[PDB]
């Protein structure tokens, strides 16, 4: 196998720090029958002052690591934001059915992100402002019964703000990027490159090709990128394998001689 | 296009496997693909066989 | 009245290139040949059900938006294509009994001519797929074959069985969870399509996976 000469990482050009301050330093949080969603966009989002913020009460990623979080660039994030009681923290999960998780917030059993809760009894607590009774279903009509929220109460009866950061996958053009500091994009030479989390290892050579505009990457018969546009220059460019071959060893035969001759294979 | 199926994992991408999860999880959905694959191999090599 | 809605309503199933392939798909499309109901607006509150599709033959594009909800007043998308300009609001706007234009979560600021839409909403993404082209037809759908491309996808989380169209006649279909093989050029765009459970000709081109098939018996599915 021809080794790779080196490795492109490759984020758009994009500076702006990404606000995470208005959705977990808020100063009020959504009921979860009336759940608030925030679109996230069009930033450099730093996941890991989450995750070593220890200031939340739990941290579940599923479809992706934490550690992770920042080598991915995402197209759309959404931070469902609802207060909550914390015996219903278990009931945010794939697959499950609750007085929360079945009627005020159903997730999706194919979920991919993180949900991120936190105890708000110095907050919250004093309260009855939060109340409860398809994926994302936000009913709000009204049959609506209230959280008896004081700070005074047990563990399980605290009030707990809830976040579930949803991540939609890349299929697109993304948008939402870690920090990741973007390279120089070295074109004909066998590199480790990496558009946005599309990592690989190939010949990257000027291509023809014609996207159209809400395309990120082209693909193959085998599902495998093709082809990709640089996410800073409005540019084609084809990804041609490695050149490999097999190793094949001509030898007469030790009883004759130590001599061999190494064929390569095509 | 066998290749392309998933048989169970979360992609059949195997380097969006590796650059999405923790290892811990990520080779259970890697050893999922190595079983699909081995598997449609092994029926390729006895049809090439026969 | 009705209309043929021959072989259109065939869209992007997603935003990846692909070229010179037969690829075979499966999404919410607008079946071949179907029944579409032709309204016209010389001398309404119509379902959305899953997934809808649209056409407008407009000669000098009196139709310039949609009403979508369930309730449709006051409690909604709304699109409005005034002058040169198609400003798109979701606010819940106290609309009329029969709405029309005279001669909030959500704003954006932006016969001849043949534009086609596709509406659906998948778990409230309100993916909507596009194409305007030129024609010269004043009777109906004319027979040819077009693509329709994603540019506005909106994740509005509203739920949606009625929608109006505002005002050239138009053409209200529905889309189906049909398998779909289509045929992308060398340039990679859709030239041609199947439905792959519209007739037992195409039931054999879908399980062939060829355009072409060519003598002889093919099982093709399961009676």
């Amino acid at each position: 196998r021809v080794q790779p000469t080196e490795s492109i990482v490759r984020f758009p050009n994009i500076t702006n720090l990404c606000p995470f301050g208005e959705v977990f330093n808020a100063t009020r949080f959504a009921s979860v029958y009336a759940w608030n969603r925030k679109r996230i966009s069009n930033c450099v989002a730093d996941y890991s002052v989450l995750y070593n913020s220890a200031s939340f009460s739990t941290f579940k990623c599923y479809g992706v690591s934490p550690t992770k979080l920042n080598d991915l660039c995402f197209t759309n994030v959404y931070a469902d934001s609802f207060v909550i009681r914390g015996d219903e923290v278990r009931q945010i999960a794939p697959g499950q059915t609750g007085k929360i998780a079945d009627y005020n917030y159903k997730l999706p059993d194919d979920f991919t992100g993180c949900v991120i809760a936190w105890n708000s009894n110095n907050l919250d607590s004093k309260n009855y402002n939060y109340l409860y009774r398809k994926p994302f279903e936000r009913d709000i009509s009204t049959p609506l019964q209230s959280y008896g929220f004081q700070p005074t109460n047990g563990v399980g009866y605290q009030p707990y703000r809830v976040v579930v950061l949803s991540f939609e996958l890349l299929h697109a053009p993304a948008t939402v990027c870690g920090p990741k500091k973007s390279t120089n994009l070295v074109k004909n030479k066998c590199v480790n490159f990496n558009f946005n989390g599309l990592t690989g290892t190939g010949v990257l050579t000027e291509s023809n090709k014609k996207f159209l505009p809400f395309q990120q990457f082209g693909r193959d018969i085998a599902d495998t990128t093709d082809a990709v546009r640089d996410p800073q220059t409005l540019e084609i460019l084809d990804i041609t394998p490695c050149s490999f071959g097999g190793v094949s060893v001509i030898t007469p035969g030790t009883n004759t001689s130590n001599e061999v001759a190494v064929l390569y294979q095509d | 296009k066998q290749l392309s199926s998933n048989f169970g994992a979360i992609s059949s991408v195997l380097n969006d496997i590796l650059s999405r999860l923790d290892p811990p999880e990520a080779e259970v959905q890697i050893d999922r693909l190595i079983t699909g694959r081995l598997q449609s191999l092994q029926t390729y090599v006895t049809q090439q066989l026969i | 009245a009705y209309t043929n809605s021959f072989t259109r309503g065939v869209y992007y199933p997603d935003k990846v290139f692909r070229s010179s392939v037969l690829h075979s798909t499966q999404d919410l499309f607008l079946p071949f040949f179907s029944n579409v109901t032709w309204f016209h607006a010389i001398h309404p509150v119509l379902p959305f059900n899953d997934g809808v599709y649209f056409a407008s033959t407009e000669k000098s594009n009196i139709i310039r938006g949609w009403i979508f909800g369930t309730t449709l007043d006051s409690k909604s998308l709304l699109i409005v294509n005034n002058a040169t300009n198609v400003v798109i609001k979701v606010c819940e706007f106290q609309f009329c009994n029969d709405p029309f234009l005279g001669v909030c979560t959500f704003e954006y600021v932006s016969f001849k001519n043949l534009r086609e839409f596709v509406f659906k909403n998948i778990d409230g993404y309100f993916k909507i797929y596009s194409k305007h082209t030129p024609i010269n037809l004043v009777r109906d759908l004319p027979q040819g074959f077009s693509a329709l491309e994603p540019l506005v996808d909106l994740p509005i989380g509203i739920n949606i069985t009625r929608f109006q169209t505002l005002l050239a006649a138009y053409y209200v279909g529905y889309l189906q969870p049909r398998t779909f093989l289509l045929k992308y050029n060398e340039n990679g765009t859709i030239t041609d399509a199947v439905d792959c459970a519209l007739d037992p000709l195409s039931e054999t081109k879908c399980t062939l996976k060829s355009f072409t098939v060519e003598k002889g018996i093919y099982q093709t599915s399961n009676f």
